[PDB]
DNA sequence: CTGGAGAATCCCGGTGCCGAGGCCGCTCAATTGGTCGTAGACAGCTCTAGCACCGCTTAAACGCACGTACGCGCTGTCCCCCGCGTTTTAACCGCCAAGGGGATTACTCCCTAGTCTCCAGGCACGTGTCAGATATATACA
DNA sequence: TGTATATATCTGACACGTGCCTGGAGACTAGGGAGTAATCCCCTTGGCGGTTAAAACGCGGGGGACAGCGCGTACGTGCGTTTAAGCGGTGCTAGAGCTGTCTACGACCAATTGAGCGGCCTCGGCACCGGGATTCTCCAG
């Protein structure tokens, strides 16, 4: 079930709209989704080079691989900034 | 005969859904000719689901990998 | 937490947790959950903010399937992201051909 | 007027969510048709109702891409020809 | 005035590169349109050329996949005749536009 | 200008394999579209692999993993 | 490769019958092709009952899903033949 | 090999140790692949038939890709399995329809 | 129109090239003699879930008039892909150096799983109240 | 006939709130996954340099998709009617979860060994080719 940080990241943005529990089901289903096509892709891009050990570098090129364009200029915006303050701890 | 519980006035409202106007009585029985291959197929592969997994209580799970197989991908359910 | 270390909301163990029991390497990186996390708040945050602001634009107040399926059938990005994915109690966004 | 009141009947159900057609003889449909494999399977009722989901969900892309044909052939009666054109380009 | 009909003779040159099995377009035109395209996403890119004869090699089956797709749409048409509805809609039917 | 190098009576025994009688003119530049559309993709996607590899020459097994990952598995090439 | 595999297979077949190394690369790539489609059929549906191992019920499952018809079930006489012969030996 | 242990000749210590090296599962099952590439020999010895029928259908004793392409093409279960993914110098299925002939 | 001059294409017979086919060491990749904690089916039965009988009702569905609104056939279009032939340009064949890049020597580095704990983050498991469901009452096209 | 607008109470759903427990980290370790320094050779780059087949270009030709008209239908709306789905209420009924259970089964070490790997002749299958037989056919009746 992930209606625990769906739901808090949406007390964080929306506080004022409400939520079905159908569409807190499609949410986690959403993210197994997406989730499992990355874990997929970058599942075959690590053999493509010879690699067993699954880091960042794979999915950031996964991350250009899939979203096109703009939102992947967002993502590696975001996620990758966002890595690098998880490296300032 | 329960292809004939799949109502004609259905097929009218859902082809209104589609937005037609003029429909012939060809159309009803063509739908549910490919409409019952869909059916086969879900029923045959979802039957190989749950005869694979030997239970006798054919539950949404496995209908979930059945449409996740036919690159049918369904949310609200998982 | 780990979110924590990093200043975001996704949890970095559970998701790490589901890359160690997802049965795809034998040694992974921990480096890969923080981005995958990240990327999917991301995601998450844009998906909520056509969820909240759809259904919220509407004149109403809680988020149904509905307004999920206006919402992305109203994306290209969504479009591009949930093509072969259909939406449970979506239906079709109001979308009439002229020829109708 | 044949058809403007139909019309808005077409923005109630491309505006509902819901299903239409009567769902016991559906049931029994899907047990008639399930019985070439084993007979009376016990199933959620609505996962037969998720069957019916995604099958006419299916079925409403099919008079989309239908749809798009009689717009491309000009017309507004669908055709079983029509439906060689849309399931033959998605290979049917 | 050695002349033949206005019309059967692409009929039978149609039944010859149907019937046969080879590609149609030039070799280094497309090599360089490998390296000409190619420039404009990182520099100094060398190529194996047997990869950009695979890449034609799909690239014209592709092809086939669009003219003879497209073909059918056109034949529901009532046509013989190649619109860009045909490109645009038989596309859209793929879900790709 | 090699998007012109796939020449115009080439296309058109593009469709003498194609089939096609009558050809519009419109055609040819619109399918120099959806031609460029699908090798940009294609290049973009195994240059991608490329920059992972930590490359500079392009291989075959780029276009392999793509076409792979783009539903168009071509074979005879590992 | 496996060139020699299907090379040997078709001496048993065809004797009489020579073979290009371009086709016997369309097809022994078309061989790793299938190989990874029944190992991913197979990853998933092992994920599914959510064993640690996979056996012939599961392999003969995914056939009996991809496979269309009566010549897969020749398949499954004809592997259930050879394993099973060779079974107790 | 374990192969013709069994009456194949399709390798079973390279396939079963790809089963081991390609992150699948946690235990290789044993008659799990033994059954599998019996079904590669059986599809093998389909589509290879298919090969040497078809190379003598053009009286020729070498199989070009060519009558791979018309073999798998021609079949209801090879083209429907294999619809969607292309062969290198296949060629293409000759098809006329009514729009060419009067 | 049927019925032929001339191309289309198969065929009948060279040749000579190296592509597949076969030939020769030699492993290195597959195979196994042996251990080693164990993963998965059935024993037993639930209780919940799911099918089934009893018994009343209604928009849905089926049956029916009618008057329509649309599918398509006949003729007309001109322009436009194809037919004939032409003319060039860069494609194509064959050629030279080169340094880049992939491979190859280990090198050499820190990292990423194994273990116990921990202990609060988080997950079972209930109420309420108010947006909305559903009226409750009110004015207009 | 469809729409919009304050009024009213009722529902249950999701937010809230309570009780239990679990899930991922902290430190530490170990040897090895994977970058790295060197670095070499051969091969792909980027050209030369002769060849010529490609494709473009012009000049019309008669007929393609559409269009105008028009015939001639097949069905959507309305309407009567009843009705099986709906409903709902309960009764009957078994099916997957839970606990165990009990031992097999793929790792695990190393030893073996011989099949294919790398590589090298090589025979004739075939790849144009000169030239002929035959069918198809564009333009004549």
């Amino acid at each position: 079930s992930y209606a625990i940080y769906v739901y808090k990241v949406l007390k964080q943005v929306h506080p004022d709209t409400g939520i079905s529990s159908k569409a807190m089901s499609i949410m986690n289903s959403f993210v197994n989704d997406v989730f499992e096509r990355i874990a997929g892709e970058a599942s075959r891009l690590a053999h493509y080079n010879k690699r067993s050990t699954i880091t960042s570098r794979e999915i950031q090129t996964a991350v250009r691989l899939l979203l096109p364009g703009e939102l992947a200029k967002h993502a590696v915006s975001e996620g990758t900034k966002a890595v690098t303050k998880y490296t300032s701890a | 005969d329960n292809i004939q519980g799949i109502t004609k006035p259905a097929i009218r409202r859902l082809a209104r859904r589609g937005g037609v106007k003029r429909i012939s009585g060809l159309i009803y029985e063509e739908t549910r000719g490919v409409l019952k291959v869909f059916l086969e197929n879900v029923i045959r592969d979802a039957v190989t689901y749950t005869e694979h997994a030997k239970r006798k209580t054919v539950t949404a799970m496995d209908v979930v990998y059945a449409l996740k197989r036919q690159g049918r991908t369904l949310y609200g359910f998982g | 937490t780990r979110s924590s270390r990093a200043g975001l909301q996704f949890p970095v163990g559970r998701v790490h947790r589901l890359l160690r029991k997802g049965n795809y390497a034998e040694r992974v990186g921990a480096g890969a959950p923080v981005y995958l996390a990240a990327v999917l708040e991301y995601l998450t945050a844009e998906i909520l903010e056509l969820a909240g602001n759809a259904a919220r634009d509407n004149k109403k107040t809680r988020i149904i399937p509905r307004h999920l399926q206006l919402a992305v059938r109203n994306d290209e990005e969504l479009n591009k992201l949930l093509g072969r994915v259909t939406i449970a109690q979506g239906g079709v966004l109001p979308n009439i051909q002229s020829v109708l | 007027r044949p058809g403007t009141v139909a019309l808005r009947e077409i923005r109630r159900y491309q505006k509902s969510t819901e299903l239409l057609i009567r769902k016991l003889p559906f049931q029994r449909l899907v047990r008639e048709i399930a019985q070439d494999f084993k007979t009376d399977l016990r199933f959620q009722s609505s996962a037969v109702m998720a069957l019916q989901e995604a099958s006419e969900a299916y079925l409403v892309a099919l008079f989309e891409d239908t749809n798009l044909c009689a717009i491309h052939a000009k017309r507004v009666t669908i055709m079983p020809k029509d439906i060689q054109l849309a399931r033959r380009i998605r290979g049917e």
